[PDB]
């Protein structure tokens, strides 16, 4: 999900941002 | 410097980075 | 929730958005 | 500068990625 990859591990924008709506 | 986006921190990343289009949570 | 970005969570949000051009700082 | 614009005030994507590099 959003937290393995953006909190647990490192996100980039591109994946951020298809968090997006 | 922490490069992990969690709690509050991950909502701002959010807010900041998907502007108009708004996001779930 | 803070929309102010300041000290290290600017440096980051720098880190997140800026990609392979890099940054100052 | 990047401290008035983003920390003091609110700043956009638009207007923090043109502190890059």
């Amino acid at each position: 999900g959003i937290v393995e990859q953006c909190c647990t591990s490192i996100c980039s924008l591109y994946q951020l941002e298809n968090y997006c709506n | 410097v922490n490069q992990h986006l969690c709690g509050s921190h991950l909502v701002e990343a959010l807010y900041l980075v998907c502007g108009e289009r708004g996001f779930f949570p």
